[PDB]
């Protein structure tokens, strides 16, 4: 049961009690993901329009 | 002094953010018009409260906050609410139609068209900072915006601010206040893509906040206002160290240093006490021992789970009010002799304690009673993995039949992203089991 | 109309509880994967406690205490007894035991040999028994070399504990036995001891000069009915019930079952369960638990009672399934889910 | 500002559509002249969803009336709230459709559809952010069925990413005008399977039985049936017309109710169906009772994929959650277990006119296959003998198109059957 690193100021204090010792995607890659999904959306809508045109 | 920028995404993030800045203003003596009489340095200063508030020449104290929602009805509340004068229009961003509870719609379809706008408004706040620490990101798991747009925003923030910390406050889905069936999908999709981008995330299960409001506040049917005032108290306890003079958790980097020894396991459990009803005739004020002991009662945790059957990696005690270290250590001694507190063998069995003498502030006319002392415990337990298991199981039930998947594929998401996200959660569950069992 | 699910099709006890529940006409059984249940008759292994108590408007109850394996595991029990101040290492009703890991894997090898070398030097009886939870796999020997080598040939944790060389032998027969007690702990953590126990007796005369033939030393109902040639001779199915046993203790030893044995059994049951109560209590939890325990005791020739092990999923004596199973419904299930005596249990009061 | 454009086509679609605007106009405080005279701000909060605002604070329904003969729309213009509709939004021909799907879809309807789309486009161009469309029509006639489904097709082509929603009245031999109704309904259902996101199946047989047995109306009229549709249309749209977050718009509702794109056909229900107070338990028991269902399908013959409930009036929201959770927990054998929490409840404070409180039920039940089975059997009984086909081949149609619609609906039945097991 030890207390260490006691810091006191006008608005409070802090300390540490020890009870026992121990024993990314680049900007380019994000655009590709967003544009790949936008392209799959466009492809799906084109197939829908092609189906409606038939 | 180093500044923190708060980002609020979706309805949950915006309405929670609205409740926090209401509380922040009451705590720092800031009026709805932005004026702070106690601030003797007009139009500037590097005080601790300046980490969250900028200042104009007229003495206005302006939150360092951005609000983003794909539909305008919730942010319109802020524009015409009590604190409409705090923020200028550039800080409030709204689209015309939302993500419809669809992660793919918030992340890809609508996110792609508004991401650059949001980053621009964030850059404006960042240019007012002499030493930006990082970001506090509020959002829900279940909403299409809270889930889908947040993960995209986190990815870009890691690109635009590589050396900046990012903390989350995430609302875990609870059916008692949810009307979207696909929220397990959105929760797991957004955890997968945000995991490597968040340094520390505080999950709040609405199921827990709901029961605390019914049990301790005697609210038969809690509303979002009731839930959000209680959440902003916990948030306030967590961010107080950044807004007031102190020596514990004085910058965002310290949250990871003190609470997250393993990067993927960055979801500390929050426990708060005491929550006393304001309608009570008059409550016997609880002691340091009793509020500390309450930190190990499941009924007061932000996520319902059993820490007795996990292992602790870190534990912080954040006290507010009439508390002296003598009484804190005495209570901790008594709790070790009664409670089941098992730490991992590669981590010391100890507690970091922080004390702020200013007792909790309560919104006038709110639900919470003014108390003389309160504590919020942040502990990294493997037991919080129960919330992952619950969520992953619901995901598996629906995905086995591909239920609702066509809504996501229709927005341009590939089905493989579902299984990629689920496998990443399976790996997350295995990490918790390796550390705690 | 209450709802329950069955997730252990191999449980004779809760198969009868499930049958009783349906008879009441007020309980409905659901598929094992339906989450909208009031009561879960869960599986033995990897029961998903983390998914209980998160269904809005459902009070949910499960027939297992999360963490009770600390008591029902051979190695766990030894560790719990030696490290818990409530039980202490000097606990007088548990045989001297040591946790021994096979060398192909803390471990208490050197601690065991020290106590062993002490007995051998002091002419004292030095007979030990090695066993594990991965058995149907038991070895009784007086030489430490054989005990340790037997465990290395295996690959799971074992426990070596002192063998009671002076057991109480029933007459006629000169035969060993063990006492099984059923104990039900409900959601309020009341400890109920079933008034009916069973003595699982060995139908072979106890022989201290030959531990190679393990039929007269192991009183398991399966061993006596497979390797014993006098099965069912003295009592039906090598099962003597309390009425007969009590009458025997009066004719032979001029004492009662309550005075000489049952007081110690009740004391032992309380000590074990009160010890782990803080760790497994569901008092302030989002779901409730209860569980049926099978305590196994040994009685030596001095009428001192020794705890052998605790079983977390015990079976019952055929003649006592009806009474006990009904008792589980009365105090464990209907106490939380009431339906639209002279209790069969003995409440062991205690401080919570 | 999430605007919905309303379309009503044919005799049935215009008579039910008329009553619908009459009912919700009352609930929003709009009188027959479009002048607001309510007393609650909740009435105007989301008024722009169904109404346009004209000069003089006039509220004009965003509605388009379509027919191939003038008769029915002349009655509406002469009806109670006839003056409230935009005069330019009446689009009608003179030939009629003769209860002939082919005439509404390929011949007579094709001549008129372009002028209808011009008015649709005019209403959309003045929408801040258009949610989508809702169509009221019957499937047993020619105009609403044949031309209505042609409209849906051409609307989806021009607005592919907007939500398409319909209230579709299914024919029944017990309330029949002509024997070709199964032909017209089977042809329409295929269109609906492809081009609508949500379809409320309103069965004229269920409406009849409810009038005869429950309401005790000796000789039910079309007017009596339409009173039940009005009340139902008002209940299911409450979430769109007043504040809330539970299925607050068309796309969010579709996301919560439609797990598979083709299974988007809903069974609606209403409660109550005279001065006595109705408790929350009674509202809940009745709302889930088959006798209160508008599709004439026994829910106990299938399983609910998803359920949306709306409670209107000043009541105990806690007592609502308790009773809703009591119906699920007491009959969980009728809810698929692989969609967690598939029952969602919404509460609105404004009750319908003349009722302290009410409940509206929207179920996506696999039992709806019973409805498509009845139609399929009636279809095949005639088609096997090619009976009455000449009315259709005379309009350019081929027998193959009937064979394909038949197979398409039998596929739809089989799709419901697999998710029921
Ligand atoms: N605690 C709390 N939870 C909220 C609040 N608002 C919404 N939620 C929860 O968030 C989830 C729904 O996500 P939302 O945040 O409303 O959706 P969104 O982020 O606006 O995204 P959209 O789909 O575009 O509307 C549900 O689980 C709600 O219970 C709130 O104000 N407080
Ligand atoms: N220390 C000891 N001294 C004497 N006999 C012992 C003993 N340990 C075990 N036994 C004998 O072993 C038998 C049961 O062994 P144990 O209970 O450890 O294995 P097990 O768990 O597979 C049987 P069960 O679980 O049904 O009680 C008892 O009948 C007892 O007579
Ligand atoms: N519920 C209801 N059904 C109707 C009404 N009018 C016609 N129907 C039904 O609709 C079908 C006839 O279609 P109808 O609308 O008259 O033909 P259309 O004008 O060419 O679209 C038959 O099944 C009728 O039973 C009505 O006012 N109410
Ligand atoms: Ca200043
Ligand atoms: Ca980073
Ligand atoms: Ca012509
Ligand atoms: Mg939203
Ligand atoms: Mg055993
Ligand atoms: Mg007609």
């Amino acid at each position: 049961m030890e207390v260490i690193e006691l810091n006191k100021c006008t608005s409070g204090q802090s300390f540490e009690v020890i009870l026992k010792p121990p024993s990314d995607p680049s900007l380019e890659e994000i655009q590709k993901k967003l544009e790949a999904a936008e392209e799959r959306r466009k492809y799906q809508e084109a197939e829908l329009l092609k189906h409606l045109a038939e | 002094m180093r500044e923190c920028i708060s980002i609020h995404v979706g309805q949950a993030g915006v309405q929670i953010g609205n409740a926090c800045w209401e509380l922040y203003c009451l705590e720092h003596g800031i009026q709805p018009d932005g004026q702070m009489p106690s601030d003797k340095t007009i139009g500037g200063g590097d005080d601790s409260f300046n980490t969250f508030f900028s200042e104009t020449g007229a003495g206005k104290h302006v939150p360092r906050a951005v609000f983003v929602d794909l539909e305008p009805t919730v942010i319109d509340e802020v524009r015409t609410g009590t604190y409409r004068q705090l923020f200028h229009p550039e800080q409030l961003i709204t689209g015309k139609e939302d993500a419809a509870n669809n992660y793919a719609r918030g992340h890809y379809t609508i996110g792609k068209e508004i991401i650059d706008l949001v980053l621009d408004r964030i850059r404006k706040l960042a240019d007012q900072c002499t030493g930006l620490q990082g970001f506090l990101v509020f959002h829900s798991f279940g909403g299409g915006t809270g889930s889908g747009f947040t993960s995209l925003l986190m990815e870009r923030l890691s690109v635009d601010y590589g050396k900046k910390s990012k903390l989350e406050f995430s609302i875990y889905p609870a059916p008692q206040v949810s009307t979207a069936v696909v929220e397990p999908y959105n929760s797991i999709l957004t955890t997968h893509t945000t995991l490597e981008h968040s340094d520390c995330a505080f999950m709040v299960d609405n199921e827990a906040i709901y029961d605390i409001c019914r049990r301790n506040l005697d609210i038969e049917r809690p509303t979002y206002t009731n839930l959000n005032r209680l959440i902003s108290q916990i948030v306030s306890s967590i961010t107080a160290s950044l807004r007031f003079d102190g020596a514990l958790n004085v910058d965002l980097t310290e949250f990871q240093t003190n609470l997250v020894p393993y990067p993927r396991i960055h979801f500390p459990l929050a426990t708060y006490a005491p929550v006393i009803s304001a309608e009570k005739a008059y409550h016997e004020q609880l002691s340091v021992a009793e509020i500390t002991n309450a930190c190990f009662e499941p009924a007061n945790q932000m996520v319902k789970c059993d820490p007795r059957h996990g292992k602790y990696m870190a534990c912080c005690l954040l006290y507010r009010g009439d508390v002296v270290p003598k009484d804190v250590n005495a209570a901790i001694a008594t709790i070790k002799t009664k409670r089941s507190i098992q730490f991992v063998d590669w981590c010391p069995t100890g507690f970091k304690v922080g004390i702020n003498y200013q007792p909790p502030t309560v919104v006038p006319g709110g639900d919470l009673a003014k108390v003389q002392r309160a504590v919020c415990m942040l502990s990294n337990t493997t037991a919080i993995a129960e919330a992952w298991a619950r969520l992953d199981h619901k995901f598996d039930l629906m995905y086995a039949k591909r239920a609702f998947v066509h809504w996501y594929v229709g927005e341009g998401m590939e089905e493989g992203e579902f299984s990629e996200a689920r496998e990443d959660m399976a790996a997350l569950e295995k990490d918790y089991e390796e550390v705690g069992v | 109309m209450y709802t329950f699910v069955v997730r252990d099709e191999n449980s004779s006890v809760y198969a009868e509880v499930s049958r009783l529940l349906l008879a009441t006409g007020q309980w409905k059984r659901l598929r094992k994967d339906n989450p909208r249940f009031n009561l879960m008759l869960g599986e033995r292994n990897r029961l998903p406690f983390g998914r209980l108590g998160h269904e809005p408007g459902l009070v949910q109850l499960v027939n297992y205490y999360r963490g009770a394996d600390k008591l029902c595991r051979k190695a766990s029990l030894v560790k719990l007894i030696k490290t818990s101040p409530e039980l202490s290492e000097s606990c007088t009703w548990f045989p001297e035991s040591y946790v021994i890991y096979p060398t192909n894997l803390t471990d208490e090898r050197e601690v065991f040999l020290a106590a062993y070398n002490r007995r051998r030097e002091g002419r004292e009886g030095n007979v030990w028994i090695a066993k594990s939870s991965a058995g149907a796999g038991i070895l009784i020997s007086s030489e430490a070399s054989e005990l340790l080598d037997f465990i290395d040939e295996q690959g799971q944790v074992h426990v070596i504990q002192k063998y009671l060389e002076k057991p109480l032998l029933l007459e006629p027969g000169h035969r060993k036995f063990d006492i099984r007690s059923w104990v039900l702990v409900d959601h309020l953590y009341n400890i109920y001891l079933y008034r009916e126990g069973v003595l699982r007796t060995s139908s072979e005369p106890y022989n201290s000069a030959n531990f190679q033939d393990k039929t007269c030393h192991l009183t398991n109902h399966c061993i006596q009915k497979e390797y014993s040639k006098n099965y069912g001779r003295y009592e039906e199915g090598n099962e003597m019930f309390f009425e007969e046993f009590n009458q025997y203790l009066m004719d032979a030893l001029n004492t009662t079952l309550e005075n000489s044995i049952l007081l110690q059994i009740k004391h032992i049951i309380r000590s074990c369960l009160m010890c782990i109560e803080p760790a497994i209590s569901t008092k302030h939890l989002h779901y409730q638990s209860f569980q049926l325990f099978g305590f196994d005791f040994m009685v030596d020739e001095e009428l001192k009672v020794w705890l052998i092990e605790v079983n977390g999923a015990p079976a019952c004596a055929q003649k006592l399934y009806a009474e006990l199973c009904q008792g589980i419904v009365d105090v464990a299930i209907s106490s939380v889910f009431p339906l639209a005596p002279t209790s069969i249990f003995i409440k062991l009061h205690h401080h919570h | 500002m999430r605007e919905i454009v309303h379309i009503q086509a044919g005799q049935c679609g215009n008579q039910i559509g008329a009553k619908f605007w009459e009912v919700i106009s009352d609930e929003h405080g709009i009188d027959p002249t479009g002048s607001y005279h309510g007393d609650s701000d909740l009435q105007l909060e989301r008024i722009n969803v169904y109404y346009n605002e004209a000069t003089g604070n006039k509220y004009v329904p965003r509605a388009i009336l379509v027919d191939l003969e003038p008769g029915t729309m002349d009655s509406v213009r002469s009806g109670p709230f006839g003056q409230i509709f935009r005069p330019d939004n009446f689009v009608f021909g003179q030939s009629g459709a003769g209860n002939n799907w082919a005439k509404g879809h390929y011949t007579e309807g094709a001549e008129l559809v372009d002028s209808v789309l011009d008015v649709v486009r005019k209403e959309s161009e003045s929408c801040d952010c258009l949610q989508g469309f809702q169509l009221t029509h019957s499937l047993g006639g020619g105009t609403g069925s044949g031309m209505g489904t042609l409209l849906i097709s051409k609307i989806r082509e021009e607005y592919p990413d907007r939500i398409m929603n319909t209230f579709s009245v299914m024919p029944s031999p017990k309330v029949s005008d002509t024997v070709v109704e199964p032909y017209n309904a089977t042809l329409s259902v295929h269109q609906l399977v492809e081009n609508t996101d949500e379809t409320y199946c309103i069965d004229n047989e269920a409406l009849y039985d409810i009038c005869f047995r429950t309401l005790k109306l000796t000789t039910p009229t079309y007017g009596d049936l339409n009173h039940l549709v009005s009340a139902t249309m008002s209940g299911v749209t409450t979430c769109l017309r007043f504040p809330g977050q539970l299925n607050a718009d068309l796309r969010k509702l579709a996301v919560n109710m439609v797990p598979f794109p083709r299974l988007h056909f809903f069974m609606p229900g209403f409660a109550p169906l005279q001065y006595r107070a109705l408790t929350v338990p009674e509202l809940t028991q009745q709302m889930f009772d088959s006798k209160n269902m508008m599709a004439a399908c026994d829910p106990r013959h299938g399983r609910y994929l998803t359920v949306a409930a709306i409670f209107r009036g000043r009541m105990s929201m806690k007592e609502v959650d308790e009773q809703m959770l009591n119906v699920q927990n007491k009959n969980s054998s009728y809810f698929v277990e692989w969609i967690p929490n598939n029952v969602k409840t919404a509460v609105c404070d404004i009750p319908p006119r003349g009722l302290k409180m009410s409940a509206t039920f929207i179920g996506n039940s696999t039992a709806i296959q019973e409805l498509f089975k009845r139609i399929s059997e009636q279809f095949t009984a005639m088609f096997r003998r090619k009976a009455f086909l000449h009315w259709y081949t005379g309009e350019g149609m081929d027998e193959m198109e009937f064979t394909e619609a038949e197979s398409n609906m039998n596929d739809l039945v089989s799709e419901y059957q697999q998710y029921q097991d």
